């Protein structure tokens, strides 16, 4: 359905949250990959608000402790995914209308994401 | 960490050939896990130094299994079996209710600080499905809604599981359903 | 009756699970007062290793780990004299769903397994043994460590056993919860301290196992069954089952049935007998049955099926197989699409990743096909794709885990492709009724 | 010596030979990702699959010619329709999660994945049928990208096809286990807790990696593989 637009909007929202946590805690944030459907689109139109597909929070050593990804514009079963490397931890957020961004049934708030990122930093970050 | 207990190191390495010390990575990892709640890079480097191999090797080993946690976990890390039998016993709705009530993802922990959640595969007790494990302990079997909530309130009030009153009966090797 | 044991005939003797459940069954004093260690004591001084190997070869004891290899000819492949140390490996990793039989053996009657391992080690000239248990069985592990401590204290595991020139000792090794660690060649890596990825089989473990030594690995049920065999007859053991499925077996059942659980029963009992007489009959109408383990192909709930004897042959000629005897009944109330959905997601979680086909195809492709179908997104195109995907994975992988993932979906398609095409063409998610109380 | 027959040709071959080497010794070809010269072959990519007969007694399932020994008077089939179909399918499974970087990939013209893909993939199914390149229409594996492992080596964990080449080498040839997988399933990825890459022979994994996972930091983004002029010479830094 039309959930896609607000999904990419909340995707931009989550990216904003990651950037803010990075600037606050003084920890490296990285834009990992852009959309192939925007790179290789030659004349083809691009309606997505941003062209960024993958981002990460890396420690002082550059090894990530938090990874976040969004499904491409043309893939089936669209979702947003989170992963803690080395921690065998994976999260799958969808968007429910009216409620907002939810991991399954549990609302995914900015505070929730901040707490998860702080724990990930303290545990996994090598430096 | 293992500075304290060198007798335990001797005991575990004596179980393995002198050239097979790297076997001891498993018991060392397991002791660190059960004692501190999660495995730190310092623990992995120490296991490596004691056991005679690289921290990269030890990390590869440790990150291979599901039991080994590399992030802090609550005092009670509820490992919910979700496999076919347990689902046919309602593991789906059980996990949905637990996760939605506690408000936690598999990676994080309740703000109370004692409740973490995690899914797990077959715990090898299917006739008593659904099944749940608490961090080292024999499974809390025959998980009905009442048994779950009672275990929850008991742990919430600090009652040790081994002495908690659990409604309903759980068969040993067979169990009568009525 | 004409002499063949195929069910509830009154001349059957409970041997393995007999002392299971009785309080204090893990005490060495209990085990002795019921006649324990008499069999090891006699055989160690009377019979030679070749003789205790030929005894099991005559018993026709086939592997109880799910494979079914004849343990006698299996032991006949050991070097049988080389000067090198041999190791005996007990596989107490019980990770396949629907199989909970070894758990209670380990928890309540460890000394039976210990006696069987003493027998097997004498047979294969193994002076040391390791018992690799999964890290989810802690009560069983405590009872096993305690029983080994007891045997070491009272002299059942020592430098020389019962005066004879044989030596034996066991060591416990707890796992960390990975299904692939049950594959006998990945278990060796896991214990040795590597990642539990299977090894190259052209060098066989009989000639090169743990730390290169000629090690032999046997199922817990097999080792436990060694003791009755040596105690009261090999013919007494062979008195049970069909011409190709000899001895008794620990059957286990779970699902919407009146009383699921474990039953020590002879080989050949019908599904009807098992579900009705023992399990008390179903609680709901069943659409299919998964006889052996999780990996076994489901068969519909038919009279000609319920009357089929559970054996290594009658299920073979029926398309399925008898892996662990762990029956799971699937009712009509749950969609086969959803059942194999959960099955494929579990196998994807538990893959080690060494093979590109298994790793990628299962953990990305098959699970996603099932997701699309059962989430109300699937198409007939997707069902045909899933249909054609299986032969590309089945034939060729480094370890059979890929085959154990594709086979249940193979039989599920062969019997319920209608359900898949229906859920696809209606764009309907799998039914989600309330199943738990 | 051992007598082998590859699909139309007869070969003498020493006994300890691999079936794959007997194939190429006969002049035929077969995909090759996991195995490497001077490294222990272990069937991981499952690309070297061929057919074997040892009687007409064909084996039931396909033999991994990289880890299959040769027997006297053995038949090896690399041209069967089923063999090429399985090769294409394995190529698809390998391409499942690849990041779509070929034009911007520093691996450029010489990518074993690219070349074996264009060699063996897309088997001729039977007209002017409109064929499909990819059936997998789901989200690909997205992990850490362009991570400097050391002042000389960069790591793209997405391009890794999870062969065993780099860890196998690190364990065998230099004897420095400073690289290994971390997680399992499809979450498997290359990492290290020894970050500096201590081994003085680390740079060879860059040549070994059949994909653009491990690339040379000192030559990153300089030219494409075909564009460079190759001068074969000898290094005069030390007397070897
Ligand atoms: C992927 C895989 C996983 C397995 N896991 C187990 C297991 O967890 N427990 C078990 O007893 N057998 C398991 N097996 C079967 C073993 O081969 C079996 O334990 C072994 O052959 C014992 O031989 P036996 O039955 O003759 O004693 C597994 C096999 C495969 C291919
Ligand atoms: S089939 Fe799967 S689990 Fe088995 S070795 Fe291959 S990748 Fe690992
Ligand atoms: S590794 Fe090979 S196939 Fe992948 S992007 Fe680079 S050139 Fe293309
Ligand atoms: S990084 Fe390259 S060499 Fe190493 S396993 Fe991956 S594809 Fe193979
Ligand atoms: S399915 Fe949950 S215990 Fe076996
Ligand atoms: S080439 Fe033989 S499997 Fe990789």
């Amino acid at each position: 359905a039309s959930s896609e637009r607000e999904l990419y909007e909340a995707w931009v929202e989550l990216l904003s949250w990651m950037r803010e946590y990075a600037q606050a805690k003084g920890v490296r944030f990285e834009k990992e990959a852009d959309f192939p459907d925007f790179i290789y689109r030659m004349e083809r139109p691009y309606d997505l608000p941003t062209t960024i597909m993958t981002a990460s929070l890396s420690d002082g050593l550059g090894e990530p402790f938090l990874l976040a990804d969004v499904s491409p514009r043309h893939a089936k079963l669209k979702r947003i995914g989170l992963r803690l490397p080395r921690a065998h931890i994976h999260l799958h957020a969808h968007y429910e209308p009216g409620k907002g961004l939810v991991t399954g049934k549990i609302p995914l708030t900015k505070e929730r994401f901040f707490a998860l990122a702080d724990r990930a930093r303290e545990a996994l970050a090598f430096a | 960490f293992f500075d304290d207990k060198q007798d335990f190191l001797e005991e575990t390495f004596a179980k393995y050939p002198p050239e097979g010390r790297r076997a001891a990575i498993m018991p060392l990892l397991r002791r660190v896990q059960q004692e501190e709640g999660w495995i730190r890079p310092e623990r992995i480097e120490e296991i490596a130094r004691l056991v005679g191999t690289t921290p990269t090797e030890v990390m590869g080993v440790a990150s291979f299994y599901s039991y080994y946690q590399f992030v802090p976990t609550g005092k009670y890390h509820l490992q919910v079996c979700a496999t076919l039998s347990c689902k046919l016993a309602g593991a789906e709705e059980l996990w949905d209710y637990l996760t939605e009530t506690l408000g936690i993802g598999p990676g994080e922990v309740t703000p109370d600080g004692l409740f973490s959640v995690q899914k797990v595969e077959c715990l090898g007790s299917c006739h008593t499905a659904p099944v749940i494990q608490v961090n080292d302990e024999p499974y809390v079997e025959c998980v009905t809604r009442a048994r779950l909530e009672a275990l929850l309130a008991g742990l919430r009030a600090g009652k040790r599981l081994e002495e908690i009153e659990l409604p309903g009966k759980c068969g040993h090797h067979v169990h009568e359903v009525e | 009756t004409g002499p063949i044991l195929s069910g509830l005939d009154p001349r059957f003797e409970r041997t393995l699970y007999a002392h299971v459940g009785k309080e204090g069954s893990w005490t060495l004093d209990y085990y002795l007062r019921h006649g324990g260690y008499e069999t090891a004591k006699r055989v160690l001084k009377e019979k030679t290793p070749d003789e205790v190997i030929e005894e099991v070869k005559r018993s026709g004891l086939r592997g109880r780990g799910g494979a079914g290899f004849p343990t006698g000819l299996k032991w006949s492949f050991m070097p049988k004299d080389d000067g090198k140390q041999h190791y005996l490996i007990c596989n107490a990793d019980e990770s396949e769903p629907g199989s909970f039989k070894d758990r209670y053996i380990l928890e309540d009657v460890p000394h039976l397994l210990i006696e069987g391992m003493i027998l097997a080690g004498y047979a294969i000239r193994a002076t040391v043994g390791y018992i690799y248990v999964r890290g989810e069985y802690r009560r069983a592990a405590d009872r096993l460590e305690q029983a080994i401590k007891e045997a070491r204290a009272r002299g059942y595991l020592g430098k020389n056993l019962f005066g004879t020139d044989f030596s034996f000792d066991l060591h416990v090794h707890r796992g960390a919860g990975a299904y692939i660690c049950g594959e006998e060649t990945a278990l060796m890596n896991s214990l040795e301290g590597l990642r539990a990825n299977p090894r190259l089989k052209p060098p066989f473990p009989a000639q090169s196992g743990l730390w290169g030594k000629p090690t032999t690995i046997n199922n817990v049920e097999t080792l436990a069954s060694v003791v009755p065999i040596m105690e009261r007859g090999a013919d007494w053991f062979a008195q049970m089952g069909t011409e190709q499925s000899k001895g008794m077996k620990l059957y286990q059942i779970s699902g919407p049935v009146k009383r699921p659980g474990v039953y020590e029963l002879p080989m050949g009992t019908t599904f009807r007998e098992l579900i009705y007489e023992w399990a008390g009959g179903p609680l709901e109408p069943i659409q299919a049955i998964i006889p052996g383990g999780s990996s076994t192909p489901p068969l519909p709930f038919t009279e000609e099926v319920l009357d089929t004897p559970m054996s290594y042959e009658h299920l073979q000629a029926k398309g399925s197989m008898l892996g662990t005897g762990g029956v799971i009944l699937i009712p009509e109330r749950v969609s086969m699409v959803d059942a194999m959905w959960n099955l494929t997601r579990f196998y994807a979680h538990e893959s080690c990743g060494k093979c590109t086909p298994c790793r990628e195809g299962v953990a990305g492709f098959m699970v996603n096909l099932f997701a699309k179908i059962g989430t109300g997104q699937g198409e007939e195109k997707d069902v045909e794709n899933l249909e054609a995907l299986l032969p590309l994975i089945e034939g060729r992988s480094f370890c059979p885990l890929a085959d154990a993932a594709v086979w249940p979906v193979k039989g599920s398609l062969r019997h319920f492709k209608d359900q898949y095409l229906a859920l696809a063409r209606e764009k309907r998610p799998v039914p989600r009724p309330s199943l738990w109380r | 010596m051992v007598r082998v027959k590859v699909n139309d040709r007869i070969v003498e071959v020493p006994p300890g030979t691999s079936v794959m080497d007997a194939v190429f010794h006969a002049g035929y070809d077969v995909p090759l990702f996991c195995s490497e010269k001077h490294l222990s072959p272990i069937g991981a990519c499952r690309m070297c699959l061929v057919r074997i007969g040892l009687p007409i007694q064909w084996q039931p399932k396909l033999a991994a010619s990289c880890v299959t020994a040769v027997a006297d008077g053995m038949v090896v089939d690399t041209l069967s329709d089923v063999v090429r179909e399985a090769q294409a399918g394995m190529v698809e499974f390998t391409l499942l999660n690849h990041p779509l970087d070929c034009p911007t990939c520093d691996k450029g013209g010489a990518c074993e994945l690219q070349d074996r893909t264009v060699e063996y993939g897309l088997y001729e199914k039977y007209p002017l049928e409109l064929p499909v390149y990819t059936r997998f229409e789901f989200t690909r594996r997205h992990v850490d990208k362009h991570h400097p492992l050391s002042p000389f080596v960069i790591l793209d964990r997405e391009r890794c096809i999870h062969c065993k080449r780099c860890v196998r080498y690190f364990e065998e040839v230099p004897g420095d286990e400073v690289l290994d997988f971390i997680e399992r399933g499809v979450h498997t990825f290359i990492g290290t807790m020894d970050f500096g890459l201590p081994s003085g022979f680390s740079g060879n994994i860059t040549d070994i990696c059949p994909v653009g996972a491990l690339l040379d930091l000192t030559a990153r983004f300089r030219a494409r593989n075909w564009e460079m002029e190759e001068t074969p010479t000898t290094c005069a830094l030390c007397p070897v």
